[PDB]
């Protein structure tokens, strides 16, 4: 079967300010099959309690998500977003960088 | 509202 | 602007766990205003935008019914298309349907919508006219015959012409506060050296509802579509969007750089440039 593995973007809700709360966004789209893990990562380890928007899909059918959850930036802290697909060998990490 | 939708 | 009411459903079979999962989501533009899931402890419509709350006992019992009634019939669908294309009883399938309509900014119609895809592959489509259908395939074709002797397209041109048409504008008028408005983009140019040589210009926009934009950079004048990286227009979970655009400039030449946004909620398209 063909299928198509996701895009990956890493952001926050607002504007990052070292030590002001925010929200930590991991957007996963234009995949398919719609079975999709993601963690979202606080110094490598997976954050609990991450929610995430409704299944649906876009006008070429692949599938969106959204994994979000609080978070405060900091100098000292790394997040990222771990995402496993069946399109992918190995979970792929992005990290969160405030400039993207 | 939904529309109930038909079988394919 | 103009507006559409738009639902995205999806089944996806998963043989030896249990019947195939049915999921509805309904929009009105970029808000999603309910979500059904067969899926969840005790499956109800739900109200998922503070407008649709007011909506009283019979909606949600209606929607609930209805969407009942779709998670048993796409489940004949995924059994039948699996019949279709002479598949094993082993795979998963896939099955989505969206359909909808938009209406123009005095809230006449414009389009209707009604079309199904199989494992992420067209697979059979309402036309434009409301009265014809587009099968993908000669299994398409099947579903095609049945619905033709059915006159199921003229059920759907009353449903999308009528009940449809007359909801969006119900649910524009309640949520006239955030649905007829539209929040232009927070715009600015950020510089990243990447070397002695070159350095990354990224023009962002932030807080943007709706996620339509046009986000481009010129050089001298001039697009740069090829050179330009665009990020997918992303949520950021307090109903706007981002979206931003990068190109890598030699050192020396950012104020030959300027980025261009278009978007419904600013008085004029910006220029902008890095402003060190
Ligand atoms: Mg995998
Ligand atoms: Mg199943
Ligand atoms: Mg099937
Ligand atoms: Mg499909």
């Amino acid at each position: 079967m063909i299928q198509r593995t996701p895009k990956i973007q890493v952001y926050s809700r607002h504007p990052a300010e070292n030590g002001k709360s925010n929200f930590l966004n991991c957007y996963v789209s234009g995949f398919h099959p719609s079975d999709i893990e993601v963690d979202l990562l606080k110094n490598g380890e997976r954050i609990e309690k991450v929610e995430h928007s409704d299944l649906s899909f876009s006008k070429d059918w692949s599938f969106y998500l959204l994994y979000y959850t609080e978070f405060t930036p900091t100098e000292k802290d790394e997040y990222a977003c771990r995402v496993n697909h069946v399109t992918l060998s190995q979970p792929k990490i992005v990290k969160w960088d405030r400039d993207m | 509202t939904e529309v109930e939708t038909y079988v394919l | 602007g103009s507006h559409s009411m738009r639902y995205f459903h999806t089944s996806v079979s998963r043989p030896g766990r249990g019947e195939p999962r049915f999921i509805s989501v309904g929009y009105v533009d970029g808000t999603q205003f309910v979500r059904f899931d067969s899926d969840a402890a005790s499956p109800r419509t739900e109200p998922r935008a503070p407008w649709i709350e007011q909506e009283g006992p019979e909606y949600w019992d209606r929607n609930t019914q209805i969407s009942k009634t779709n998670t048993q019939t796409y489940r004949e669908s995924l059994r039948n298309l699996r019949g279709y294309y002479n598949q094993s009883e082993a795979g998963s399938h896939t099955l989505q349907r969206m359909y909808g309509c938009d209406v123009g900014p005095d809230g006449r119609l414009l389009r209707g919508h009604d079309q199904s895809a199989y494992d992420g592959k067209d697979y059979i489509a309402l036309n434009e006219d409301l009265s014809s259908w587009t099968a993908a395939d000669t299994a398409a074709q099947i579903t095609q015959r049945k619905w033709e002797a059915a006159r199921v397209a003229e059920q759907l041109r009353a449903y999308l012409e009528g009940t449809c048409v007359e909801w969006l504008r119900r649910h524009l008028e309640n949520g006239k506060e955030t649905l007829q408005r539209a929040d232009p983009p927070k715009t600015h140019v950020t510089h990243h050296p990447i070397s002695d040589h070159e350095a990354t210009l990224r023009c962002w926009a932030l807080g943007f509802y709706p996620a339509e934009i046009t986000l481009t950079w010129q050089r001298d004048g001039e697009d740069q579509t090829q050179d330009t990286e665009l990020v997918e227009t992303r949520p950021a979970g307090d109903r706007t969007f981002q979206k931003w655009a990068a190109v890598v400039v030699p050192s020396g030449e950012e104020q030959r750089y300027t980025c261009h946004v278009q978007h419904e909620g600013l008085p004029k398209p910006l220029t902008l440039r890095w402003e060190p």
